[PDB]
């Protein structure tokens, strides 16, 4: 390797030094120093396993992958937490998942509906609570669509039967009541909540309109994998819309229970979150025969790139109209990048996420000038380490499901500019007196896609990075 | 589309043209029902008819006003020195408490978690006991692991105590380290009993042995309970020195929930010490200030330390200060001080000055029991009429307690006291009992701004006091308590009217006769 | 009409139909321009067109942002201990100045007349001197009366020093009574120059004939000016007891203006004692903290005390607080205390934590000249950008001293700076300027009306921080100075952003896709 | 007299005790005790004398009568507040004398317009200055009916002359502008400032439209001195209409120089503040012939007095329509008195205010069943003390002029219950733990004339004395 990856080595050596021998061996083969030759990881990292006890991981469970990631957006369906009231209370209204619509009338995503699990549901069980509740859901809430029921840790450990009542309560409404085994001890992470949630989907809406008629279009198309994180999907559907093409469907960040229905009519499933969709856009294209690409729509190199690649799927007509998009939004961006490329160029950034933006927002960084100098994720799966490769730079420090312990080390020697992570890193590096912007709710700014997103990132990494208030840290008289 | 010279994030980017124009575009593509029948469907969530179904209610919960259990015990734990939270079971609750209050102190909140998954199912969390201690004892080398559990481990059965005892036992949690630890089910009770349960953990691991004698020191300890407004700690202390009365609170997280951006990250700072808690029992006696919630804290001054366990109210208003003024002066022997005495008066000048403002509003409230007790008995001290009065997490006794305070008071004579019921019973009690103003956090905003869709005149505004605020920043430094605390009420409370009222009258030629200079 | 059970105050009873039916009859009465004509006029008064002649006028002045010298020195006065503010001149003058004090701090203020009245510009004033202060002593025994003049006084030119004189030679004011006075002219300046006459005339009573000595006492002398926010006198004396710096302020009338409500009036309370004066000349130092009015102060400082008068900024912001300790620190040679680096620490986790909303933020702002530069200097330190300023009373010198901050700073590149405008420019400035916010006083929720009035995409939120504040209750409690005064202002900046934004984006199902519960 | 009586002049020997004897022998005729055989006060009292130096006297000036009280309400004017700074701000909207329309525009009354004289203008004199400022008022507040000049101190002192610039100024502009040489050294409190005024209404405003036509009706009146404070014309306005009368003009709360200029048109002047504009309607009765009466809608047993009296002046159509009005509001008024009486009757009430509501709201008291125990007048003269004394119990004390010091010395004395007087005293007063309540602003509410006024009178009065607070003033250990 080079010689910054020679010192990321050495600093993986002395950042592990601390933990007892067990979880250090273990912990060894979670990070490793990345080499532009390399295509795949092979051997040379692993993801995806249980977190270390103890250990003050970022990770959430399943529930958070399926309520919170998957299933909350869809603004059209009413979705249970079923089980105690900790774990709906703690993810109301936490994810940026924007929509529209009228709140507890037409759209249901701001509301908390729960079982509120007491003692004497542990110990009898909750269908017969479950199957009462959607009543009085139906009697109140009258024009939900359809109606999910979003497991908590103790619904499975109790021997209970959610499929049964979701059956029953599906006849008795006449709308799609759809069961979730999504309890927080499954799995390892996030991640499973997303696939448990993607095989849901596959058996209990996809098929819900096989053999209907629907007018088609040349040029129909889905957006899977985009939760519309402050407007972010609004900001890609219209360059879609613009180059020619019907966003049949998003999925699901402002999101229906009826675009969804609709998915299997399309051409063509524009897959953005690979992690958490990749499933059920290989289960259509198996089914249903849809093709299906990634795209990447964080800055105009990517932007760019990835309207060329959408618009060849199709015919000369998309492709001139990808050129005249790019065309009509080149002045707009060669402005940002001369107003905000010298007021961040050369900065190092270090970034910490979930499963995809670690590496999709590198190009947008890059765009501006910055580099990434260590670039890691919650939950990310070895095909994501895979996909990150191309985009680093040699030496680069890659790392898996890291503790509070070893992001803080990293962060005091690599000394990084600045850092975009989440919430529970927020307010440690601010003080420590390291520039930080939420990567995950985009502190409560964006959109970040699209060619209007890319503006905003300009703003506000420019905005962080060089506020005044960032050399008071010592006071004067230090 | 975007400008260079005006970058518009979310709001408004969206309102411009070609947006709404994508709007109108995708709606057509989600068989929407159409706007008649949604406004009908509204219109009919505000009427009285939809209440009576609503309040029929006895499976679905929607909008809950609490937590569970570990989040309380959570918040005990960061206030004791050098203590680091340790939650047994499965991980993705330790990620929710740390965020929830990571977004109302806006700070790093420290807390692990023994990350049990489907094999800790069928074999127990044992070993996860025993590997979670050793590691977090390495990484992050705390004095005390305040042990805690989430509703996977209590479903299972896990033997919490045996599991610490082999950890120790066994070599993975050093003799150095106490291991406090409580059951904290998060299907009984809510957040302030998690609280209550670790308090009494703490009490066992640090007392339980040490045989005290009341008054052999001539202090006071104080209990808070689940308490998220900085300023309420800080306040006990302040007025305990200018007593003159030694004390100590037991559980204070105000220094390691406001430490300072210097350069540094610190993950432990003030809070009790281990010599405060093993010397309790020698106090005089132990003042347990939210009641309702600290019950069994209360079982622990009693029968445990022999203490007298002074009943006093919570310590929110001018009357219920007063009475703690008057019951630590009583129990240490030394007079209230005239800097006190002042303070009171300052308060009570500030009460008649705003007094025509007050007097009369009517107001909603929700909170948890022994907040909404304390801060409707001060808007009954004021005046003020509490006409719709909340508590998800009360008890039957606490309702009768309430019912027997509005009884005997002139300003009572309209309340409602509702317990069991939540934030979407308190909207419809908006809409059909429509008090002035509705005191309430951050899950108000919903209910406020659906009061304003059916009409300006039916806008019940929200005035936060409570947990959790996400939407204003800075508020968790405020003070609730004593007179400093009722000097905040006071002003918030008088300003909200005001700032309303201008509101009202600031039509230009309008309603403006009456948008006067002076008030 | 009304009903017994709702009665309604002025708004909004005269919204009833049988009042707006009355006005509609009663209009007819009025010969009242046609509404189309009144609409156009009012348009007009919002544009550039508009704003170039109100620009040209040298003659009218409308809505002035000051008030005249004599208000400044009964503030002054107020400061010490068993001292009387008496006018000499025409008793109106005394009515409304005690008004205007009654209404921003809700508190009694005494101050006398002599009550002149025609005769005088042909006799003089000396017979009601003699008689004012023989009737002002024996019913209200000051130890100090100060005296200082109303504009009748001034045209005619009495002699205060020889009438004082003749008073006390001729039996009128006992010989033991400190009788300090200072020509205050209403024509000149305004109620800061009021406030530093007067101050001289306290130093000339107090020291003139003393052979001091700087630094015969270790202490330092602090001097604010006018200044009407009870928190900043406080936290002057709080932070100087943690620096272990003796210090006396000179004229604190924190608690004068906030006696108890105990069933006594008390006419006089605390105030700089005749002591702190008489020993003023042998501190190390006297600290003018709001130097561009403390003029005649700083001659009195370095002329008759022979002290450095070290300059220092108005206290108000972080870098302007830190520059204050470290003065106090060399000039005292006692270290910065670790209480007070914690504090600036907190300070600046606040400024980090609100950040992203403050940023690019654009400012108008108005007041005295001190407080204008101070709070114009901590938003530039914030990252905000104050676009509009402006300072009625300010001169040429602070002009120049203000363009050279501005254009030194990142921030500052589209600020513009006006003096001796009045609030009828401010309101032009504020539609074609349109900042996002104002900072003003509570005259300026006349134009924070007149914006919301051309439409809503056009109002100018007011953030109330000044002198005076009439429609809000117990702002006059606030702190603006410190490290504490600064983490308010923080506060109320981002808090006034998100409660606009809340605002903006509460419309259901149409602005509320960005109403988030966390901000 | 009685036994009150002799307590109360034992109070008075015992309260002046305090002054130097110049102003001792001066004070003691400024005080007596009320006698119900008495018609006429005589030598009893003296008052509109100067006041003692130094006292601390409630009093203002003769610009606060001028502009302040009788010129400042008019809405189509603008009115200049001339010489130094001070003046116009300390009175800038402090007055509640309500009125409708759009500031800056067709209305003036919160705008602070002045002269702002600067050492210059002291020397050289404020006739230049006040020229070109009238200029640039037409230029930037067209819509203006008319223009007056309010002199402040300075003006008649350094030989200025606004006459001859208002006479000029009208013909340059062709509207009214109207001087007014109320100096504030002039006089000795606001009573002056009331008799200038009118002086000047009487010779500019009055005239200006003699001898033209006007469509008049047999039941034309006008209010005289009602400054709408909250709302208080309105609420009379609204009865003299409902009695089928027509308000030509309302002078001057909510007024306008138009109606003032109809004035002389009408039947019948109909006089509530007879200290400030009995002048005025004394006038109109002579020069046009036009009849005036002194009324009082302070409540219940006023307003049918009033009406009644009102009504007989025209003929039995209005006679029957004042039965009909009283009969109309008779609910309310029962209303009214069944709930607030029982929690206010007994209760003892000292008032002091200027010139006309220390008597004028006696009897509303009195409906509630409270007892006035003490009666003073800042600036009344004694034909106001001779009016005053029918509703004046035996013995009740009845002074003028008080110092804050006979104030304070009176109510520690005579304890009442409740105390109605302005912004100076109430802070002092609450700290003695006496219920206030500002008996000029109507302590920010309002109205309390009329039948609609009476219930918030009543509704504020039982607010302020019951208030739970006032049995807090006294920590519960001592
Ligand atoms: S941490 Fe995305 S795989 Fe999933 S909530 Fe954030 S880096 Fe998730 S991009 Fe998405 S919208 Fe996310 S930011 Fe895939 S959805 S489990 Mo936390
Ligand atoms: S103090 Fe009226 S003679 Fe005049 S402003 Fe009040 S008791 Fe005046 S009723 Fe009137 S509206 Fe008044 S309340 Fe005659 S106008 S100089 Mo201060
Ligand atoms: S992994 Fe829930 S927060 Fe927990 S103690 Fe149970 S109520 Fe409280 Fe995931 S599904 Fe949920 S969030 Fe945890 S419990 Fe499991
Ligand atoms: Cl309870
Ligand atoms: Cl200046
Ligand atoms: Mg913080
Ligand atoms: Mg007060
Ligand atoms: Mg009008």
């Amino acid at each position: 390797t080079n010689a910054t990856g020679e010192r990321n080595l050495a600093l993986i050596q002395e950042v592990l030094e601390v933990f007892p021998e067990t979880a250090r061996k273990e912990r060894r083969k979670h990070m490793m120093v990345s080499d532009p030759k390399m295509k795949s990881v092979g051997k040379c990292i692993i993801s995806n396993r249980k977190s270390q006890p103890g250990v003050m991981t970022v990770r959430g469970c399943a529930y958070a992958g399926s309520k919170g990631v998957v299933f909350g957006p869809i603004k059209d369906m009413a979705h249970i937490s079923h089980g105690p009231v900790g774990c709906g209370q703690y993810s109301r209204a936490g994810r940026r998942n924007y929509y529209t619509g009228v709140s507890g009338v037409d759209s249901f995503g701001t509301l908390n509906f729960t079982s509120d699990f007491q003692e004497r549901d542990i110990v009898f069980g909750g269908d017969k609570k479950l199957s009462k509740l959607i009543e009085e859901m139906e009697l109140l809430f009258p024009l939900t669509k359809g109606i999910t029921i979003q497991s908590e840790c103790p619904v499975g450990l109790i021997g209970d039967d959610i499929s049964a009542v979701a059956n029953a309560s599906s006849k008795a409404l006449d709308k799609p009541v759809i069961p979730v085994r999504c309890e927080g001890f499954r799995g390892v992470s996030q991640s499973l909540g997303h696939h448990i949630a993607n095989d849901v989907v596959r058996d209990w809406i996809l098929n819900n309109r096989e053999g209907q008629p629907f007018e088609t279009t040349p040029y129909d198309v889905a957006i899977i994998g985009d939760y519309n994180i402050g407007g972010d999907a609004w900001a890609s559907r219209i360059l879609l819309e613009e180059m020619g093409l019907r966003v049949v469907a998003q999925w699901s960040g402002d999101g229906t229970l009826v675009e969804m229905e609709n998915t299997p009519f399309v051409k063509l499933n524009l897959v953005h979150c690979y992690r958490s969709m990749n499933y059920i856009a290989r289960h259509m294209e198996e089914k249903h025969q849809i093709p299906w690409m990634e795209y990447n729509f964080f800055g105009p190199t990517k932007i760019a790139e990835s309207l060329r690649k959408i618009a060849d799927q199709f015919d000369d007509t998309i492709r001139a109209n990808a050129e005249a998009v790019i065309a009509r939004y080149e002045g707009q961006m060669a402005a940002i990048i001369a107003k905000y490329r010298p007021r961040l160029e050369g900065r190092k950034v270090l970034l910490y996420m979930g499963g995809l933006r670690p590496r999709h927002v590198i190009g947008a960084y890059e765009d501006l000038g910055m580099e990434i100098i260590a670039a890691g994720y919650e939950f990310a799966h070895n095909d994501d380490y895979d996909r990150t490769l191309p985009d680093l730079k040699e030496g680069t420090l890659l790392f898996d499901d890291a503790s509070s312990y070893e992001l803080e080390a990293f962060v005091k020697a690599l000394k990084p500019d600045l850092i975009g992570s989440g919430i529970k890193e927020k307010y440690i590096f601010q003080k420590m007196g390291v520039p930080f912007r939420q990567m995950h709710s985009w502190d409560y700014s964006g959109p970040y896609h699209g060619y209007d997103g890319f503006a905003i990132f300009a703003r506000d990494m420019d905005m962080t990075l060089n506020n005044p208030a960032w050399n008071e840290l010592t006071a004067p008289w230090l | 589309s975007q400008t260079i010279d005006k970058i518009n994030s979310c709001y408004p980017l969206f309102e411009q043209d070609e947006y709404q124009e994508l709007f109108r575009n995708k709606r057509q593509l989600e068989e929407a029902h159409d706007a008649q029948r949604v406004q009908e469907v509204f219109a009919w969530t505000t009427t009285a008819e939809y209440e009576a179904l609503n309040f029929r209610r006895e499976a679905l919960t929607v909008d809950p006003a609490k937590a569970c259990q570990p989040l309380g015990a959570v918040l005990c734990s960061l206030g004791f020195a050098n203590t680091l939270p340790y939650v047994h079971g499965s991980q993705g609750c330790v990620a929710y408490f740390r965020t929830y209050f990571n977004r109302h102190f806006k700070e790093p909140i420290a807390c692990v978690s023994d990350s049990m998954t489907e094999d800790a199912a069928v074999f127990g969390g044992n070993n996860n006991m025993n590997l979670g201690l050793q590691n977090a004892s390495a990484l992050y080398k705390p004095e005390i692991i305040a042990v805690s559990t989430t509703c996977m481990a209590e479903v299972i059965g896990d033997d919490l105590q045996a599991f610490i005892a082999n950890a120790k036992k066994d070599g993975f949690v050093d003799s150095s380290i106490a291991v406090p630890h409580a059951h904290t089910p998060s299907f009984i009770g809510s957040h302030v009993t998690g609280w209550d349960n670790m308090f009494e953990g703490f009490a066992k691991t640090f007392t339980a042995d040490y045989q005290g004698q009341p008054g052999k020191l001539p202090k006071l300890n104080l209990v808070t309970g689940f308490e998220t407004y900085l300023g309420n700690f800080r306040v006990l202390k302040r007025m305990m020195e200018q007593m003159a009365v030694p004390c100590s609170l037991l559980s204070d997280p105000s220094e390691v929930l406001d430490t300072p951006a210097d350069g540094h990250y610190r993950m432990y700072s003030g809070g009790t010490t281990q010599q405060e808690m093993k010397e309790a029992p020698d106090a005089i006696d132990t003042l347990l200030l939210q009641p309702w919630q600290l019950l069994k804290s209360k079982k622990v001054v009693q029968e445990m330390w022999n203490q007298p366990a002074t009943e006093v109210a919570i310590p929110l208003g001018l009357a219920a200060t007063d009475e703690l003024l008057m019951t630590v002066s009583q129990l240490s022997g030394k007079p209230i001080a005239d800097a006190l005495t002042l303070e009171r008066g300052r308060l009570v000048d500030m009460m008649l000055d705003s007094h025509t403002w007050l007097h009369g509003k009517k107001f909603g409230l929700y909170g948890d029991p022994d907040f909404v007790m304390g801060l409707t008995r001060f808007l009954l001290e004021l005046g003020c009429e509490p006409t719709v009065i909340l508590s998800h997490n009360a008890n039957k006794r606490w309702q009768k307690a309430m019912n027997k305070m509005l009884d005997a008071s002139p300003y009572g004579r309209d309340s409602e006291v509702f317990i069991n019921c939540d934030l979407w019973h308190f909207r419809s009690l908006m809409f059909t009992r429509q008090p002035d103003f509705m005191i309430g956090n951050s899950y108000g905003k919903f209910i406020q701004r659906d009061t304003l869709a059916k009409g300006k005149a039916f806008e019940v505004p929200l005035i936060r006091l409570g947990f959790p605020l996400f939407d204003r920043h800075h508020l968790h430094r405020q003070t609730t308590w004593g007179y400093e605390g009722a000097m905040n009420i006071v002003t918030t409370l008088v300003n909200a009217v005001l700032e309303k009222l201008d509101s009202d009258t600031s039509q230009l030629g309008k309603t403006d006769y009456s948008f006067d200079l002076v008030r």
